[PDB]
């Protein structure tokens, strides 16, 4: 996936 | 514009595009809020619905509310900090999803630290990072040992009133490091502990055990 700056969900 | 320490909001934004965090901060500064420096300084957890990210999931161990955009877009509007009853986060899917109420939660942790007074090893290869789960844990009261802990000492913490609980985390990828210790009897549990646990308030030695 292209990088992104959004914060991960776990 | 300018208000009293212990009347500054110190807000965390979580799940929002950065554009739209820009313009959310541009906001809260003309009302005198500020962005936190960290969780563990945070009143205020700003999210529009439950989201299991790290910051939530140490925020929600200290803050005082976790309210929808939707508050400091009234309060902006108003000019003035309102009360935050009315934009409280509600999100009763997230809320079937793992039984139980983000107000019962926040409630629990103001009471007490869930991790209080416990010690976890988590195995390196654990995910999320390590350094994330440490984050987590300890804005919930507990420490991270470092090193692995010997039978020896897991039996002497068990031994002694004094001496805090110790858990066990790992996960399918690290197993192979607790062969000896589930031989043993020892328990050791997955990421869910941490995680789902913070979030529940809860502690559960059953629903997340290799054993």
């Amino acid at each position: 996936k292209k990088a992104t700056q959004a914060s991960q969900e776990y | 514009m300018k208000l009293t320490p212990e009347l500054t909001p110190f807000v965390l934004f979580t799940g929002f595009e950065p554009v739209q965090v820009q313009q959310y901060i541009k906001k809260l500064y003309i009302l005198g809020g500020e962005v936190a420096e960290s969780a563990q300084k945070c009143t205020h957890l700003i999210a529009s619905k439950v989201t299991r990210t790290v910051k939530f999931l140490t925020a929600i161990s200290v803050v005082k509310h976790i309210v929808t955009p939707e508050w400091l877009e009234e309060c902006f509007r108003c000019q003035k900090f309102i009360d935050e009853q009315n934009y409280i986060l509600r999100d009763a899917e997230a809320e079937v999803l793992f039984s139980f109420s983000l107000e019962e939660s926040l409630k629990r942790a103001h009471v007490s630290p869930l991790f209080k007074a416990k010690y976890f090893y988590i195995t390196p290869g654990i995910c999320p990072s390590l350094s994330t789960m440490k984050a987590i844990v300890e804005c919930a009261g507990g420490k991270v040992l470092s090193k692995q802990p010997s039978f020896r000492k897991l039996m002497e913490h068990k031994q002694n009133s004094s001496l805090s609980e110790i858990i066990l985390i790992s996960c399918e990828n690290d197993l192979h490091l607790c062969r000896e210790y589930f031989a043993r009897g020892i328990d050791v549990h997955n990421a869910e502990f941490v995680l789902t646990g913070v979030l529940t308030q809860t502690l559960d030695y059953e629903s997340y055990k290799f054993n």
